[PDB]
């Protein structure tokens, strides 16, 4: 039924213990890497599948725990912890994103204006460039219900996240304000940093 | 060497029809249980339907019950799709049961792994009109960033390079629905304060755009 | 290699055996196993086709198992009659098939040194059969005798009534010779046909023991069996009976059609059910049933599409209780749903099955070829030892779907009862059996489908008579080949013998006590009997999990005493045994149960007139050689002056005075046989008062001594069988070497030929039997035959016999006469191949206080000097219609229905008819015992 957490983060080599709470009183579990199928784990929720990482635990404490004790740099994935129950039918988790750790960052914030051709046919752009981890906040100046984001994959390299959002509006009302803001909250901002921008 | 293939994905009209095959090779439809697990976009795993062909038993999602049908033929699957909604749109997986004659009706269910599964296909469900891709630039602010927008393409995918490919730094993000029914897409790209060509490429459509950006 | 598809050697088995074992599947389709054994003595081999009787020709019920009939009878290459059986028996062999539903199943033994010459005549089975012509005529009443002997068998009509209810598989004269004449239809075609067309290659097993490599063995199987055909052939309710027996019996038969579970080998999940349903430990099925003074036996699990049955017997009581007995049982299954599947329960079986195949004792060659010939077509060549042993995979799932459908509502019922004697309406076609058949009512179903909880239910509990110590103690240093006396004392002998062979972690513990009140007549008999099965039944639910724990344990009553056998893993052994002795000296009976069994005790001494003819004639015979001997008739009429005071009364006595011989046998110390000795005499004394017995009080009984030159008849008729039986018994004299082997020899000799000439050529019956009888240290040569024909003629057939034999031991060859003797001599001196069996064979040399431990290397070593010479005139002296010493006795058992060229029968003289048994013995002198 449930799971957690929605996501982990952790350094390789690091201990990640993934809960899924639940008649059916055992549980399986799945490593879904971005894109690809599912994998096979464990299936008796003790016993792991052939073949696979004896890193790879299924614990009970009630509660069913699915556990990586030498996680490696390619066990960063999803985990799906998966139930069989009366009636024919299945159920999944809503997932386990283990994330790799590295230390904080600061969203290098930007906004961008709605281009001239585009108000001929508008949308104003905010973009948070790096910063770790996920967890941000951006409302847009009164606020928001027209606001669309995308986030990124962490980065090759130095791990960071790049938010981007989207404030889209039909001309008739862009012009009719004068002041728009972007204001993004994260955990290496001391004051939550205000972006505005004037016409 | 065991494995499954799906097969008959594409792009369908909203309340229209569909019909996959989950091609089996290795071992018999007949003997083991077929299932049918859909991932939407940027959503979690889901469940849709299953079943065994020995009991010949059968099992749908709530979420769909008289617009699927699951059925198989003795070395095949089929998950046949109607009237498939705007919302049907994601990507199915097909597995089978690990352990051979897993008896479908039962009152305590018992969770096998499933061990073999499809790579998917994915079935796009939207009714518009295939559209070439419309740029539009970002200026900066007066340690820079600048870059580009496809705002309105049909359908997935799109290619954006910096300079015929020629430029790190360079944060290209993921597609995300218009309350249209058309994606949309913006890429950026930071570079020292000291001209930037960027080449939009869309293929469903043969549509090829390169726009340049300019500060201020 | 272009023969073989493929070669699976490692194939698991048990670290305890030495045997080795090769899979292969020859390029035609047929999977091969390999067996070498480089101690055993007789090689073996069988072929299981895959198809039997389910797949007969609808106009021509029995083909199948007529063909099995006709495979043996000739071939291109060895077209003499019986040159197959011929060889068997003169190289100390024999041979069988079966034909089942899904199956039919061809093995043999022989002596290890001529496997590929058997082999070679079995090959030629399937590559060309003759067929011949006058071989079915006859062979078609071979098969029609043997459904006659079948006839008047309860099981069989039961068989058969439930299979009806749908061909008739076994086949007769009517429809494999009558019937199909009348419908213009040819019977060799049709069996050229069926042969032609089922008999693939594909549908084949074959496995094959025997000295030679692994490497000869491939040769042998990949010469014989490569060139066979594979033309791949495809593999092919709420009912209530009423049924009369022939025996008066009482019983209950509910069966449910389940899934053929063949495929969930790993699991196995009829058997984890059956484990469970058939239970007779606390808190059981049978416990509540049995409490319940409804039933004394039940049997539950899974019946060869397929079946699960649980079966009981009926007292008087329970015969009008079947409905509720029915309602228990659901209630007990509702208890396994409602507890759901159990993986405790699981792990227990599959670890007791593991060590059960750890230990597991060394088969007899025949069956181990036999049974795994049958298997092979179910399991990869790898598994074919362990499918039936290990369990792999807990299922939870499949036992689950087993239990959904023992169900009120595709149950089937049927009760077998002398009470519905002129109530019944039907008639079965085939066997004549008398039934009714109804529905079952709605509210019955109904009230069953709501079987509620009772809490008389609980499942079992660990089984804490599990073993866990295997160590097997050292061979110590004064060890000796034959049992030694190690206690000899008034009140016992023990005889210990610590195992030197079979290297199991097992033992055989056995114990005669003597007390002469236990037989003084027949009232104490049937005291003493009724003694006994009423303390096993008391011991039942405390014995049942030692059962299940490979411990078990025989006791019955003698006519010397009483006779008590414990054998298995020697972990827990001491502990059984010193609650059956102390359970023994100190029983108090409860009311119930002795009504009960006295009452089931009673019926059994009935049924002795539905036995087989046969049967009767040895019973009879019995009677008449033996002193003292009391007929199951005044058991009977003695039953009624036995009460409950009477046995209270009985019992203390009994125990009163007593001799304990007893053979300690297996893995187990001197100093731990003295111990159990020991325990045994001190917790009779402590709880019965037991003293010992005086010397002299040891009577043994003698037998009656035929007079010189006499011949003389005993006759009685069988009431329910429509054959006859006699049996001919020529004394000759006490036992010694050279008697012994004189008289052995003539039997290994006649043998064979008696079997092909009074048999296979002249038809006089199925069942034709020869050989030594041996009773009482007395011997003498004996004929078994149930027949058709009338007793007089078989008498004149088997002395026309005797005579053609003489005439051919005259006639023989130096080197004809040296193979019978080798193979004689080979027969002797065959080892005992697992533990049990040489405590048989110790405790036959025990019992008739004979202790002649070393007999078969006298006697065998004696038997290579003898002659032609010495037989000829042996025979001439006590077998031949003139000898100076014939001794003749015969017993004739009349069909119910019976009236009280060839080679030539000589003029007999009028025999002397027994018209009493007790003048008959009283006007006899008796042998002496033999000397110990
Ligand atoms: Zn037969």
């Amino acid at each position: 039924m449930t799971q957690s957490p929605s996501s982990l983060s952790a350094s390789v080599g690091d201990r990640v213990t993934i809960t899924c709470r639940a008649v059916s009183s055992a549980v399986a579990w799945y490593q879904q890497k971005p894109g690809k199928a599912p994998k096979l784990l464990i299936y008796s929720t003790s016993s792991l599948y052939s073949g696979v990482p004896s890193r790879f635990s299924g614990s009970r404490s009630t509660d069913f725990t699915l556990t990586i004790s030498s996680l490696q740099p390619e066990d960063f994935a999803t985990y799906y912890c998966q139930q069989s129950s009366p009636s024919f039918l299945i159920t999944f988790g809503q997932g386990t994103k283990v994330e790799i750790k590295r230390t904080v960052a600061a969203p290098s914030v930007f906004i961008f204006p709605p281009s001239d051709s585009q108000l001929k046919s508008a949308s104003v752009v905010c973009l948070l460039n790096n910063f770790y981890p996920r967890e941000a906040k951006v409302q847009w100046k009164a606020l928001s219900g027209n606001s669309q984001e995308s986030v990124t994959e962490q980065d090759s390299k130095d791990s960071t996240y790049s938010l981007s959002s989207t404030l889209t509006l039909s001309k008739a009302d862009y012009e009719k304000h004068k002041v728009y803001a972007c204001e993004v909250t994260h955990q290496g901002l001391s004051s939550p940093v205000t972006k505005s921008f004037n016409r | 060497e065991v494995q499954l293939v799906e097969s008959g994905g594409g792009l369908v009209q909203p309340g229209g029809s569909l019909r996959l095959s989950c091609a089996a090779s290795g071992f018999n439809v007949s003997s083991y249980s077929i299932h049918w697990v859909r991932q939407a976009p940027g959503k979690g795993l889901e469940w849709v339907a299953s079943i065994s062909s020995y009991y010949g038993s059968t099992s749908y999602a709530d979420s769909v019950k008289g617009r699927f049908t699951i059925s198989a033929d003795t070395n095949t699957a089929y998950l046949q799709m109607n009237s498939l909604r705007a919302e049907d749109t994601a990507v199915y997986y097909c597995a089978r049961d690990r352990v051979m004659y897993y008896w479908s009706f039962s009152k305590y269910g018992y969770p096998y792994g499933m061990d073999y599964w499809g790579q998917g296909t994915l079935v796009t469900v939207s009714s518009a009109s295939t559209k070439g891709p419309s740029v539009f630039p970002l200026a900066p602010s007066s340690t820079a960033a600048l870059g580009c927008l496809v705002k309105d393409y049909f359908p997935e995918p799109v290619t954006v390079s910096w300079n015929s490919g020629a430029l790190s730094g360079v944060h290209t993000f993921p597609a995300v629905l218009q309350s249209s029914g058309l994606y949309s897409l913006s890429s950026v790209v930071t570079v020292p304060s000291s001209t930037y060509i960027c080449n939009v490429n869309h293929k469903p459509s043969n549509t090829k755009v390169d726009k340049k950006v300019e500060p201020k | 290699n272009p023969a073989i598809k493929r070669i699976g050697n490692h194939i698991t088995k048990s670290p305890e055996d030495k045997r080795e074992y090769r899979g292969l599947e020859l390029a035609n389709g047929i999977k091969v196993l390999l067996i070498s054994d480089p101690t055993t003595d007789k090689s073996s081999a069988a072929l299981d086709v895959h198809i039997g009787s389910l797949s007969d020709p609808p106009n021509i019920a029995g083909l199948s198992h007529f063909l099995e009939h006709m495979l043996f009878l000739g071939t291109k290459k060895y077209p003499k009659e019986n040159e197959y059986s011929q060889f068997l028996s003169e190289h100390a062999g024999s041979s069988n098939a079966f034909t089942s539903g899904e199956h039919t199943n061809y093995y043999f033994d022989v002596s290890h040194e001529h496997l590929e010459g058997a082999l070679d005549r079995f090959a030629q089975f399937f590559l060309s059969p003759l067929f011949d012509e006058s071989a079915k005529d006859r062979e078609v009443n071979a098969v029609d005798s043997e459904h006659e002997k079948n006839v008047m068998n309860d099981a069989w009509r039961l068989f058969q009534l439930e299979k009806a209810t749908s061909k008739f598989g076994t086949g007769n004269k009517y429809t494999l010779e009558t019937r199909p004449n009348q419908e213009g239809i040819d019977v060799r075609q049709e069996l050229l046909k069926f042969h032609s067309a089922y008999y693939s290659s594909n549908l084949m097993a074959v496995v094959v023991l025997g000295r030679e490599s692994l490497d000869d063995l491939t040769n042998l199987v990949v010469k014989l069996f490569s060139e066979v055909e594979n033309k791949n052939v495809p593999l092919p309710l709420k009912q209530l009976y009423k049924i009369v027996p022939i025996k008066d019996i009482r019983n209950l038969y509910v069966t449910f059609p389940i899934p053929d579970l063949q495929k969930y080998y790993k699991s196995n999940p009829g058997h984890y059910l059956g484990h469970l349903i058939g239970h007779e430990g606390p808190g059981s099925l049978l416990s509540e049933l049995k409490s319940k003074g409804w039933v004394n036996t039940l049997v539950g699990g899974q019946k060869e599409f397929m079946f699960f049955i649980i079966n009981v017997d009926l007292t008087e009581e329970g015969l009008l209780h079947v409905e509720d007995i029915i309602l228990h049982m659901f209630q007990y299954i509702q208890k396994l749903r409602a507890e759901g599947p159990q993986e405790w329960v699981f792990q227990e079986l599959k670890d007791l099955n593991a060590v059960a195949f750890r230990f597991k004792d060394k088969e007899r060659p025949r069956g181990y070829t036999s049974k795994i010939a049958g298997i092979l077509h179910y399991y990869p060549l790898e598994e074919v030892l362990t499918a039936e042993y290990l369990l792999e995979e807990f299922r939870p799932d499949l036992i689950e779907m087993v239990l959904d459908k023992l169900r009120p509502e595709n149950v089937r019922v049927a009760i077998v009862s002398k009470s519905f004697e002129g109530k019944t309406d039907r008639t079965e076609e085939w066997y004549g059996t008398q039934y009714k058949q109804e529905a079952i009512p709605d509210e019955v179903i109904k009230k069953w489908q709501n079987a509620d909880l009772n809490g008389k239910f609980k499942l079992p509990t660990k089984n804490e008579f599990i073993p866990t110590n295997f160590e097997i103690l050292p061979l110590e240093k004064e060890a000796t080949p034959y049992p030694a006396l190690i206690k000899d004392t008034a009140m016992s002998k023990l005889w210990f013998k610590q195992d030197d062979k079979f290297f199991l972690p097992k033992a055989n513990l056995n114990f005669e006590f003597f007390s002469p009140f236990a037989y003084v007549d027949p009232l104490h008999s049937n005291m003493a009997y009724l003694y006994l099965e009423l303390l096993k039944d008391s011991l039942n639910e405390y014995a049942y999990a030692a059962e299940l724990a490979g411990l078990s344990y025989d006791l019955q009553n003698t006519i010397y005493g009483m006779y008590l056998s414990v054998k298995g893993y020697n972990d827990k052994q001491p502990i059984l045994l010193k609650k059956i002795i102390e359970k023994m000296a100190t029983f108090e009976i409860d009311e119930k149960r002795f009504e009960i069994i006295k009452e089931a005790y009673m019926r059994s001494l009935n049924n002795f007139r539905a036995e087989q003819p046969h049967q009767h004639a040895m019973y009879y015979l019995r009677l008449l050689m033996t002193e003292v001997a009391w007929t199951k008739d005044e058991l009977k009429e003695a039953l009624d002056d036995v009460t409950l005071p009477r046995l209270k009364a009985f019992i203390p006595q009994l125990l009163s005075r007593l001799h304990i011989e007893a053979l300690l046998h297996g893995n187990i110390t001197k100093q731990a046989a003295l111990g159990i000795m020991q325990m045994v005499e001190d917790t009779l004394i402590e709880h019965a008062h037991t003293k010992p017995l005086l010397p002299s009080q040891l009577v043994r009984y003698r037998e009656v001594q035929l007079p010189d030159r006499g011949w003389f008849v005993y006759q009685q008729r069988n009431e329910v069988h429509n054959n006859s039986g006699i049996e001919i018994y020529y004394q000759t004299d006490m036992q010694s070497t050279s008697e012994n082997m004189f008289l052995e020899l003539f039997a290994q000799i006649i043998s064979e030929p008696a079997f092909n000439t009074l048999r296979t050529k002249e038809q006089l019956g199925y069942i034709v039997f020869s050989g030594p009888r041996r009773a009482n240290g007395i011997q003498g040569l004996r004929f078994i035959i149930q027949s058709e024909k009338p007793p007089h003629y078989l008498e004149s057939r088997v002395e026309a016999f005797l005579i053609t034999m003489e005439k051919s031991i005259e006639d023989m060859t130096e080197e004809a006469f040296q193979k019978h003797i080798q193979a004689l001599a080979i027969r002797r001196l065959d080892k005992p191949k697992k533990l049990s069996a040489e405590s048989a064979k110790y405790w036959g040399e025990i019992i008739s206080q004979q202790y002649n431990f070393d007999r078969d290397n006298t006697e065998v070593a004696y038997l290579k000097t003898l002659t032609k010479e010495d037989i000829i005139k042996f025979y001439k002296e006590m077998l031949a219609v003139d000898a100076p010493r014939r001794h003749k006795v015969s017993v004739h058992v009349l069909a119910r229905e019976m009236d009280s060229n060839l080679s030539q029968a000589p003029a007999l003289p009028q025999p002397e008819v027994i018209q009493n048994m007790t003048e008959f013995k009283r006007g006899l002198p008796l042998f002496p015992l033999v000397k110990p």
